[PDB]
């Protein structure tokens, strides 16, 4: 499917100076085992006039503002990791696809897109030589182009990654036009050393589906859209529950994390019960927990307690090449604990729900939704 | 021996009814050769190669040869290179794949950029170029690089074109000497000298430690120089060529083989360096200095030397030591007792642009010019060395005080570049 | 009044440049390659490309080459495996043989060589071939050495012109010009037809020439250089790209020739003649006794003979050099010269016009005058075959 | 055993000239389906200071006298083959052997030596591009050297090939010293082969070599000049009608070839009887039948009947390098017919007997011969 893969490096066009570092906060360290995969697919009309040279130049000018995303991980004497800004760069991948964009979008099974259009390698087992950003550009027969990013969650959250990609697009356009410029939401896991990967007892699988405005309104028979959908999926999955929404340019993990522990029967509960539960910030607790460990202990956020993620506010379609939005853009989490996760993404009139569980639970959920 | 060469040349140099005495002199005097101007190529920031990226790519390429990676790390830690040195695009891929298309692209980019800058600076018309000399050591396509320039700029059919290849990093002064002679022969003519080293074919794809140092040190760069003997250029010329001294230690077997292109055990071509490269380099530099001493030293120093049978800081205001290695600059500074400010241009050029084979002398000249330190009448000594162990030297005299400009390779970094270069760069 | 009219002329007079002697390399019979062997090896190598073998057959049938042309040892193996060691060995063999012959027949001491110019188009090791000669013969440290590379088959006359200028600058000096083409790295290892023609024609050869401006050589010199004219057609895009080194679809490097190549050659030649007509003419063929057309192709010799109305005797040396040695690149002109000397036809005062052409389509020519009647010798490459060599060359050689 | 095989071509140093041809007689055409494989093995002492370049030079100077051995086969208007002397050359092979000469000479049976130390290809299926001579030089680890030759029988007989190799050695030494200078019964008609000159056998022909000493020869003679005659009689009795004898009579097929039809049963015949019938030339009739076919018909000499070849007088140990004869030299025939052959070679005071027969008959003979 994908052939002619070429690797190289990009990075800041301006040296940042020696001795520059970048501290990782408690939230950054609590997300060190998670990654973001985001891919955009454009047709030949939008990518007209673009070549790998232009994209590389735009990335070189983009990383001047995000030089720390090209840094490498070191460990202090106390063992707390940090980013040393040596301008090592981000990994750049060029790929070819024998299919066309029209053919690729006419498959229905988009579940393989994150694995083929995005190049991902975990940080480690040697921290000092693991880039936190992988960018892949794939060229199709019809002339369309795919842009995939693997983004280490230490750098920031999904909104930060979307801002980064939008800035890349803006810089490309500018170059073309004007010339060069105790908490519950986290779970302690067995130490992973320098290999930052989420360990899973079972084989996790992802299943995604789109819901329209009519479906959401009908399900809402009992702001409220996200809560109601979370309640529906929570009831079908059926104690600990985690929610993860947007907070209130700069790259940061500015995401509101909350958790609730329910000593009641979720299995047999009214929908309004779970809705009131969900709609009625744990940054401080996580910060203190990670500070008391000097950043050496390892925790996972996603998949800790059936995480719910609200990316309907994410600018997943903010990348405009030649003033045209991507034909199809999507985002997902790489690395999710056993409890799995649910992701809400901004579709059209409705929302796109991605659900990550063990395969047997995936089949059970598909059976449960076969009539609901 | 070399003192004898210097004095033999000086015998035929100090030499240079009314009508006869005037004519026997005016018709035997050498023509003045003038460096009208020159343009140095400024590699784009998209080609920069920081230390960490180089070492990561080495770790990924030589994955089965840890000792080679360790050797490259040791070499590049003490090289004195900075974070802004550049390599051509083909070498940025994790496995580099050097093709002749990429080599031609890099050659066109560097040479045409330098030539465009030169023609814009001097107002020179291509139809007024009478001589063209291009020197690049390794890259040599069947239609010459000089033929490529002639095609690009539509030079005259009777252009005297020359392509010097395989002559190492000292071949820039060989081109200068050739232009000097050709301007002696041909009155009222212009010569253009292009000095460059295309890195894409120069890159070594094996893992032998003797062949990996050029990968660590050689970086992108190029220069185009306009020389003339026209009387009109005499006023606006930047420099007047005073001397060129050539030394060839190729007769000695050890010097001949100290830098040798050859295949390794796996059949990949690269430049092997001998263990006694430093001894050969010291001997060649000493021979060149001894030969040139009689031509530039004050008569006082020469008489002092003869009596006890000197100080070159008194013979020159500016020094341009080829940036072929930190150790060579160290040793020249130690032996000649040069001050930190007298080797500043060479060290800064090595830090900023790395080892650009035959064009580094012109980056050093640009560095001196952009600090506003080149005054009318100053004397500049350029010295270069390279394979065959040729060692060449040139003496220039500033013809007019040089005002700083903005179309130079140092324009965007000169305000800070007298920087501290640590002995060891920690990764 | 006499001084200002006499010393002005005496001081503005160019120095006389003399061809003291030259030596041509004689390839051994062990490097010989007849037509049948070339075709059999081509069949075995290009086993999957019948059309490439047929193209090589068609090219070699009408090439005008004989049965005694030679290729270096590395090219004799069924699949050739060119290595840098083999290229260095061939370069050393050819260049050292020619240099030894020159130093033996001139009595020249290596310490008396002030200028050394070496031209070889494709082969260019990091220690230049001139450095190799300096190391071999222990030349002086202040020698003016030059290595011209990538300038094609006309670069021998470029070396001659450079030596002429350097001898204008430097009184009482000797220049040695080594013109050669190393075939081992030149060989094309692919099967693209446009890049296969050079393999069919280029053969081993080399020349070492001693030039001087010393008065002691004014009487024993063989020739005096009269003129050198250079023409460059690189400004025209078609002429620039008509002989281009590049990679084929399989990534193998070779030299592609354009279909219009012949046309371009014609034009270049014409230009050169039009530039040298006013320098020698008081009808082009009546200004010269002898002609040396570079043996870069039978068709080019045919075209020049037709245009200049040359006779079979006047183009005899070029045709016989093409038949005996093939296309030896820049050294070709010196085999042809030897031919005229070995027939006892080079008399004092005779004018020789050499012309060569190559990549970028530079086209150069040189006019020499004979300084003394040259007697036949036995230390020249034609010695063992001159008594029969004015042979009949069939239009098509049947395999 | 053999690795690093490199092919090349050698040939006359002097051009033969245009329109030169070489005619093949009736004997040559009758011999065209057979080939001679010879090989010589020298220890490291004899071949000291002897590189491939010197051997190639000696071959270049040798083929001046034998230019027609570098010719290529053509067919005339009538279809009679002949040799066009276009100097296409002979094939040269360079090989390396990990073993040493001592190991090779002390490993039991030398049955695989002809196959490995001699590079052989038949003439055809394209006559115009088939060299009649293959030479192979093998270098051993100890420094010893093997020289093998495959020689088309159109060029001559075993004595001619031995003379050719001895001349090669002489030329090499001289260069080192002074620098460069009625229906025939013996032949069987076979199915047409066209342009692929190979002997077709409807079985698996196999060889069997042994070293009858100077003692057992008299021991077997006592059971009843004609030494090989008695050996042939013994072998004839052991393998038991039609018999063929080849014996010794500038390269030519000078062998004296005779045949003797038999009616008395060979099995129950005295040894002296068979010796008498054996010891008491068919070139004329063979040439006549060849001419009656215009040289287009195909005939097989060896193996047409039970063939006995007398090479005891051949100069097998004639090649001397640096004055030292080959440590081990052998010759054999490739392309023997179904009937089989029995070659007798010199073993100093003894004889070497190579029997070529169908493998089952070889197994039977292995036991039959041991009884005597
Ligand atoms: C600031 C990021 C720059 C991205 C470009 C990096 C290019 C690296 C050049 C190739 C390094 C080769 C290392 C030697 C391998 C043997
Ligand atoms: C007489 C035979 C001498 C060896 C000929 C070798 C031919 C090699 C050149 C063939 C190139 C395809």
């Amino acid at each position: 499917l994908i052939h002619s893969i070429r690797l190289s490096s990009v990075g800041p066009g301006k040296a940042t100076g020696s001795d520059v570092v970048h501290e990782l906060s408690g939230m950054d360290l609590a997300m060190k085992l998670h990654y973001l995969k985001g891919f955009y697919i454009f047709r030949s009309h939008a990518v007209q006039g673009l070549s790998v040279k232009l994209i590389k130049e735009s990335t070189f000018y983009l990383f001047n503002n995000y030089y720390w995303t090209c840094a490498r991980l070191r460990r202090s004497d106390s063992g707390r990791p940090y980013l040393k800004c040596n301008d090592c760069g981000a990994r750049f991948v060029e790929a070819q696809c024998d299919k066309t964009v029209d053919e690729l979008l006419e498959m229905g099974d988009y579940s393989s897109f994150p694995n083929l259009l995005v190049y991902h390698q975990p940080i480690g087992p040697d921290l000092a030589f693991s880039p936190p950003i992988y960018l892949q550009v794939t060229w199709f027969k019809c002339g369309g182009m795919s842009l995939g990013m693997s983004w280490a969650h230490i750098l920031g959250d999904a909104f930060s990654a979307c801002e980064f990609i939008n800035k890349m697009g803006q810089v490309l356009t500018a170059i073309k036009a004007n010339g060069p410029p105790d908490p519950i939401s986290i779970k302690w896991v067995d130490p992973v050393g320098d290999h930052w990967v989420t360990a899973n007892n079972s084989k996790m699988d992802t299943f995604s589906f789109h819901l329209t405005d009519s479906r959401i309104s009908h399900l809402q028979s009992n702001i409220p859209v996200f809560e109601s959908l979370c309640a529906i999926i929570w009831q079908c999955v059926a104690n600990n529950v985690t929610i993860c929404k947007k907070g209130s340019g700069n790259l940061s993990n500015g995401q509101i994390i909350s958790a609730f522990q329910a000593d009641f029967s979720v299995m047999e509960a009214d929908l309004e019960k779970l809705a009131k539960v969900l709609c009625y910030d744990e940054r401080s607790r996580i910060e203190e927990t990670m500070e008391k460990g000097n950043g050496v202990a390892d925790y996972i956020v996603y998949g800790a307690n059936l995480t719910f993620v609200n990316w309907e506010d994410a600018d997943v379609y903010g990348l405009e090449l030649n003033g045209e939005k991507a034909d199809f853009a999507s985002f997902s989490i790489q690395g999710v604990g056993d409890e799995g996760a649910v992701l809400v993404l901004p579709g059209g009139k409705g929302r796109i729900l991605k659900i990550i569980l063990p395969e047997d639970q995936i089949l059970k959920l598909k059976t449960e939704l076969k009539m609901n | 021996k070399y003192v004898k060469l210097g004095y033999q040349y000086l015998v035929n140099h100090i030499l240079y009814l009314i009508i006869f005495i005037a004519t026997v002199y005016f018709m035997s005097k050498p023509r003045h050769v003038y460096l009208v101007d020159y343009a140095c190529y400024k590699p784009p920031v998209t080609c920069r190669v920081p230390f960490a990226t180089f070492m990561e790519h080495s770790r990924l390429i030589l994955k089965n040869n840890p000792k080679s990676v360790e050797f490259q790390m040791r070499i590049l830690e003490r090289s004195g290179l900075g974070e802004e040195t550049c390599l051509p695009p083909a070498i940025h891929y994790i496995p580099p794949t050097p093709t002749m298309e990429a080599a031609r692209g890099e050659a066109e980019l560097v040479i045409f950029s330098a030539m465009d800058s030169l023609l814009q600076k001097t107002g020179l018309k291509p139809k007024d170029i009478d001589i063209l000399i291009v020197n690049c050591s390794l890259f040599s396509p069947t239609p010459s690089l000089s033929a490529m320039v002639i095609n690009k700029y539509k030079l005259r059919s009777n252009i005297k074109s020359f392509n010097l290849s395989g002559m190492g990093c000292s071949a820039g002064l060989i081109s200068i000497d050739l232009a000097r002679d050709l301007l002696q022969v041909h009155p009222n003519s212009n010569a253009v000298v292009v000095s460059t080293e295309i890195i894409t074919p120069n890159y070594y794809q094996g893992n032998e430690r003797a062949m990996l140092l050029p990968n660590c040190l050689f970086r992108m760069g190029g220069a185009a120089i306009l020389l003339s003997n026209r009387r009109r250029n005499r006023s606006r010329a930047k420099y007047r060529l005073v001397h060129v001294v050539r030394t060839h230690k190729g007769a000695d077997d050890k010097a001949y083989r100290c830098v040798f292109e050859e295949e390794d055990k796996e059949g990949k071509v690269g430049i092997s360096l001998s263990k006694d490269l430093m001894a050969i380099a010291g001997e060649a530099l000493k021979s060149n200095i001894t030969t040139i001493g009689p031509l530039v030293l004050p008569a006082s120093e020469q008489l002092l030397f003869l009596m006890t049978l000197p100080d070159f800081k008194q013979a020159f205001e500016h020094f341009c030591i080829h940036a072929g290695g930190r150790a060579v600059i160290d040793e020249l500074q130690k032996n000649l007792q040069l001050s930190a400010e007298q080797v500043e241009a060479s060290r800064m050029t090595l830090h900023r642009f790395g080892n650009t084979s035959s064009s580094s002398l012109w980056y050093e000249m640009s560095y001196i010019e952009e600090k506003g330190r080149m005054k009318k009448g100053d004397r500049v000594w350029q010295i270069a060395f390279g394979s065959g162990f040729k060692c060449n030297s040139a003496v220039w005299k500033c013809n007019k005080t040089i005002k700083t400009t903005t179309d130079n390779p140092w324009s965007d970094c000169i305000d800070r570049y007298p920087v501290h270069i640590p002995e060891i760069v920690k990764l």
